C-alpha cells in the first residue's frame, strides 16, 4: 500500500503520497478563530477554521500558528491541522496509510514522542517515521556528500553529511527564519508611516515580502545607491487599494540573515555558521563539502542569495577551494521531494515503526531505533 | 459648596484608603499561605537529611 | 404559531404577519389630541386619536410623535400605538403571538426594557425579541456581507457586517433624519412667503417633501442652474386650493444629508460617515464592504440619492475599488422584510425570550442575553 | 544661554526652561475655527484660536488636534502652535534659545525631518534635539535601569532600558491612549441615554473621564458588585447644570487598556505587553527590569491603575521575582522633567544639532546623528 | 446638615481605615520577617541535606 508524507513545517503544511513529483496539498498551517460578534441568525457559524479557509476568512479571525519555532506548542490546534490535512485536502483513511512525519533537529524529545503517540492514537496509523529535514532534502537533490542549509519558516540549521554519514557534532541550529524577517520588516515599515499590527497585516506582509525583497550584493553601496537615485522602489498595491511604496527595506529585510543583530539577536550570520559548521568537521571532508552547499527551504527562495552566499563564504575559506552553492529552482519543496523518494524506496519498508511495536515500547520507542 | 468640596476629598481619601486596605489583606493572606508552605517544605527537608543522616551513620 | 413583526420606527408604524411578503398595516406613529372647544352635544368626543385616523381630523388635533430620536419619550402614547396596532389594525389577540420588535443601534437600554416589561405585562405575549433594523435589512436584501445605511424618520446609522458577523467598534449613528429635513423645508419655505408652523401643516411639508423633493448630482452647478433658468420649478397644491411653486429648495432640502451644516450640525455628510464607518473595519474586508453598500430606510428614496452617494464615495474612495450602491425599489420596507424572514426561520424559534425566562429574570433578561 | 524644552504630545503642550522643576506653559495641543456666521460689525473676528482660548471659546469653534497619534498631520495647524507656544506662552525670541523637541519611538522619519526643518527655517533655532520620551522619563524618575510604560494622550510605548543601554528589538509600540478611552466612554455614555457628539462635547467627557474613573482590581467582581448596590454611583455637572449620574461606566472606560478588545483592537492590554517586552530581553537583566516599571504620561494617572498593573504582571511573571510598579506622583510631567534635566546637563552640550551642521547636512542630519 | 454628617462619617471612616492599615501593614512585614528566617532555614536544610548525601557518597 502506498504511504503518506507530511512535512509540517512551520508555516506550511505540505502533504502528499509517496512515489509522486510534487505535494498534492499545500496550505499554511493556520488555525482561525473568530473575533467578532455574529448577528446572523442561521449562518452557521464555525467554531474555527483550519488552512486556507482561515485565509480567505482573514479579515474577522484572530490566526495562529500552532507551530513556533519547529517545535509544536499547541496540541489541539496541530491535531486540527493533521485532521484537516488528511480528510479534507488528501481524501484519505489514516488507517490505510504509513505516514512519514518530518522534524527539525536538535528540539526536544517530547515533540517526537507526542507526535508519534497522537498519530497511533487518534489517527490508528499501520506504521509511521520520523526523518530530518536536511537528510531528506539531500536525497531531492541527489547526493550522498554536502552540508545543507535548510531555512524555512522557524528555524535555520545546517547539517554536513559525507557518504551517507551524519557529522552530529557539528550541527549548528538557528532560530531565525521567515517569521523574524516577516516581523522585522513589519517593523521597518513603521518608518516610512505604515502600520500593521494585526494578524492579518501580518499575512499581507509576508506576502509583501516574498514578492519584493531581494539580497544586496554588498549592502553598504547598494544602500548608499539607494538613498542616492530612487531606482530600487517598487510600487506594492494593499487589498483595499492604498498603493505603498518601499525603498531600502527590500534588501533591508532579508539582510537580517547575514547581519542577525538588527534584530538583537548575537548569532552569527548563515554565511559564518556555514563556514563553522563545515571547520568543525574532519579535515579531510571539508574540501568536498565547500563544493556541496544545498540550499533549502523558503527563507532560501530570494533574489540573489546565493551569490551572496558564495561571495561571503569564500571570503572566508581558503583561497584554493573551490566554494558551490547548489540552489535549485524548487528548492522549497525539497524536504517533501526527498521524503517521498525516501518512502518510496524498497529497502526502506523495515524501518516503519510498526503498531504493534509501539503497543509494547510505548510512545518512546521513537528515538530508541528510528 | 466649601463642605462639598472637603466631602469630594474626604471621599477620595476613603476609596484609595479601602483600595490599598483590600490589596494588602489579599497580601496578609498570601504571606500566610506562603508560611504555610514554608513549614511544609522544611518538614520535608528535615525528613530527607534525618534520613540521610541515619543511612550515615550506619555506614 | 404564527409571529407578528413590528417594526415601530419614528414615523411610521409597519406591523404584519411572519411569513408574508410585506407589512399588512402601515399607518404615522402619531397621537391627536383635540385642541378646540367642542359644541355639539352628544357627537361622541373621543379623548385621542391614534394612527391615520388622527391624520384626517388633524385640522383640529394637536399631533404628537411619541418617539424623537428612535427613543421613546412618551410610554402612555406608545402604550397607545401598540394597543391600536394590534387590536385596530391587525386585529389579533397579543396572548397568541410572539411579538419580534425592533430598534436602533446604540441608544439607552431603559429603551428596551420598558419595551419587554410593556410587552410581557400589558400583553402577555408569549414571548418576544428585539432585533437590529440594520441587520434585518442585510436578511431583505439577500446578502451577508455589506455596510449598511438605514436612514428613517428620527436617526440615520451605518453598520458594517462580513460574513454574518458585525463590527460593533464602526457602528456609526447619526442623527439626522426625515423629521430634520422636513423642519429645514419648513424654515426654508418661508423665504418664499409661505409660512407652515402647526403640526398638521408640518404634515403637509412633509408631503410636499416625498413629492417634489430630489439629491442634486452636483450642488453647485444645480444651484446655478435653478438661478439661470425657471425649468426646476414644480408646483404644488395645498389642501385648499393656494398653489405654491418651489424652486431650488427642491434640492436644497435633501442636501443636508451631505452638508448636516445646513441645519447647525457639524458631523460630516452620510457619504462621509459611510466611508469612516468603512475605513474603520479591517483592511481585508472593506473591499468587501465597498461593494456592498445597501441603502434603506425611506430617507434614503430621494430620486438621485445612489448616484450622488457612489461619486462621493468614489471620489473618497481609492480609485481602484468598485463602489456599489444597492438601493432597491422597495427599500422603504427592507427592516420589516427581514424581520418577517428572520421570525419566520426554524432555527430562529430558540431565540425568543420566553415568558418564563421574564418570569424569573427580570426586564434585565432583554440585552443580558438576547 | 539657557535651553527651551518643548515636549509636544498629542494632547497637551508643556513648555519651559532648562533648568526649572515644572514646565511653565502646559496648555491643550488644540485649533479650533469658528462654525458659524459672524454678525455684529466690530467684533474683530480671528480667523483661528489656539491653546487654551480656543478651550474658552469652545462653544462656537470646531476643534481640531493636529497630531493624531504621535504624528504630526497638520503642519501648518502644528506651526501656529508653536508659533504661540514660543511668543504668548513662553514669550521668548526663538532665536536665541536651542530647542529640545521630543517624540514617541517608532514612528516615521518624515516627522523628525519635517520638525527639523521646520525649526530651523520658520524660527532659527540655533541649535535642536529630538528626545525619546521614555529615556527622559527614566532621567527624571531618577534611575539607570528600567522598564517604562509611558501612555499619554495618543501612543502607549514601553521601552526597556539597562544601565543606560536601550534594547531597541524589545520596544512595543501600542496605538491606544487617552483618546481612545475619551472615544469609549463617548459611547459608553449612550447606552445611559446621554449623547455627545460634538468636538467640544468631547472635550466635556474628557473631563468627566479625568475625574471620575478608576481602574477597578478584579473586573468582573466589582462588575457584579455595581450591578448589586448603587454605591459606585457618582453625579457631575455639564456646563449647564443637568447632573448627569454614571455607574460601572467608571471602570469601563479605563479596563480598556488591559482588554483592548472593548474598542475592537486585537493587541493585548498593557500589562502582558509589558511581559512580552520583558521577555525579550536577555535572561540576566530581566530580574532587574521587573523591579523597575516606571509608569509615565496622563493615561496613567487613573486611580488604581499601579496596583492592579502589580497584580497582573505578578499573576503573568514567575513566583519568585519581586515585581515593583514605580508611580510617581506627578508621573504627568515626568518627560518633560527629563527633559529640562537632560537639556542642563554639561555633557550634553556638544549633542545639540548645530544650525552650521543642518545648513551642510540637510534636514537628514537629525536621524544620522541625533 | 447632610454635609456635615457626611464629612463626621467620612472621618470615621478615614481613621478606623487609618488604624486598619497601620496594623495590617505591621502584621503583614512581621509575617514577613517569619518567611524569610524559614527561607533562609529552608536553605540551611538543604545544604546540610547535600552535606549528607557527600558523606553518603563518599562512605
Ligand atoms: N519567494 C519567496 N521569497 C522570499 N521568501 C519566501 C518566498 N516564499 C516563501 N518565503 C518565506 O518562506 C517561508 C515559508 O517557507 P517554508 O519552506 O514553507 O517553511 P516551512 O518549511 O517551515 O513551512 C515564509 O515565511 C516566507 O516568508
Ligand atoms: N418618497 C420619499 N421621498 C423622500 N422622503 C421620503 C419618501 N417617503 C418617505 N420619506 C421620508 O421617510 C420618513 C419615513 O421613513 P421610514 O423608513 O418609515 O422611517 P421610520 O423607519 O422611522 O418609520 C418620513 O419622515 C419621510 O420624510
Ligand atoms: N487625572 C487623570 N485621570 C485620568 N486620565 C487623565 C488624567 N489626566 C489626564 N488624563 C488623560 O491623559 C491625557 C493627556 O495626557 P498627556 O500625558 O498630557 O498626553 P501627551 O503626553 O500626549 O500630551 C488626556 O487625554 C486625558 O484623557
Amino acid at each position: 500500500t502506498t504511504a503518506l508524507v507530511c512535512d509540517n513545517g512551520s508555516g506550511l503544511v505540505k502533504a502528499g503520497f509517496a512515489g509522486d513529483d510534487a505535494p498534492r496539498a499545500v496550505f499554511p498551517s493556520i488555525v482561525g478563530r473568530p473575533r467578532h460578534q455574529g448577528v446572523m441568525v442561521g449562518m452557521g457559524q464555525k467554531d474555527s477554521y483550519v488552512g486556507d479557509e482561515a485565509q480567505s476568512k482573514r479579515g474577522i479571525l484572530t490566526l495562529k500558528y500552532p507551530i513556533e519555532h519547529g517545535i509544536i506548542t499547541n496540541w489541539d490546534d496541530m491535531e486540527k491541522i493533521w485532521h484537516h490535512t488528511f480528510y479534507n485536502e488528501l481524501r484519505v483513511a489514516p488507517e490505510e496509510h504509513p505516514t512519514l512525519l518530518t522534524e527539525a533537529p536538535l528540539n526536544p524529545k517530547a515533540n517526537r514522542e507526542k507526535m508519534t503517540q497522537i498519530m497511533f492514537e487518534t489517527f490508528n496509523v499501520p506504521a509511521m517515521y520520523v526523518a530530518i529535514q536536511a537528510v531528506l532534502s539531500l536525497y531531492a537533490s541527489g547526493r550522498t556528500t554536502g552540508i545543507v542549509l535548510d531555512s524555512g519558516d522557524g528555524v535555520t540549521h545546517n547539517v554536513p553529511i559525507y557518504e551517507g554519514y551524519a557529522l552530529p557534532h557539528a550541527i549548528m541550529r538557528l532560530d531565525l527564519a521567515g517569521r523574524d524577517l516577516t516581523d522585522y520588516l513589519m517593523k521597518i515599515l513603521t518608518e516610512r508611516g505604515y502600520s500593521f499590527v494585526t494578524t492579518a497585516e501580518r499575512e499581507i506582509v509576508r506576502d509583501i515580502k516574498e514578492k519584493l525583497c531581494y539580497v544586496a550584493l554588498d549592502f553598504e553601496n547598494e544602500m548608499a545607491t539607494a538613498a542616492s537615485s530612487s531606482s530600487l522602489e517598487k510600487s506594492y498595491e494593499l487589498p483595499d487599494g492604498q498603493v505603498i511604496t518601499i525603498g531600502n527595506e527590500r534588501f533591508r529585510c532579508p539582510e537580517t540573515l547575514f547581519q542577525p543583530s538588527f534584530i538583537g539577536m548575537e548569532s552569527a550570520g548563515i554565511h559564518e555558521t556555514t563556514y563553522n559548521s563545515i571547520m568543525k568537521c574532519d579535515i579531510d571532508i571539508r574540501k568536498d563539502l565547500y563544493a556541496n552547499n544545498v540550499l533549502s527551504g523558503g527563507t532560501t527562495m530570494y533574489p540573489g542569495i546565493a551569490d551572496r552566499m558564495q561571495k561571503e563564504i569564500t571570503a572566508l575559506a581558503p583561497s584554493t577551494m573551490k566554494i558551490k552553492i547548489i540552489a535549485p529552482p524548487e528548492r522549497k519543496y525539497s524536504v517533501w521531494i526527498g521524503g517521498s523518494i525516501l518512502a518510496s524506496l524498497s529497502t526502506f519498508q523495515q524501518m516503519w515503526i510498526s503498531k504493534q511495536e509501539y503497543d509494547e515500547a510505548g510512545p518512546s520507542i521513537v528515538h530508541r531505533k528510528c | 459648596e466649601k463642605y462639598s468640596q472637603k466631602e469630594d476629598k474626604y471621599e477620595e481619601e476613603i476609596k484609595v484608603l479601602s483600595d490599598k486596605l483590600k490589596e494588602a489583606e489579599t497580601r496578609a493572606e498570601f504571606a500566610e499561605r506562603s508560611v504555610t508552605k514554608l513549614e511544609k517544605s522544611i518538614d520535608d527537608l528535615e525528613d530527607e537529611l534525618y534520613a540521610q543522616k541515619l543511612k550515615y551513620k550506619a555506614i
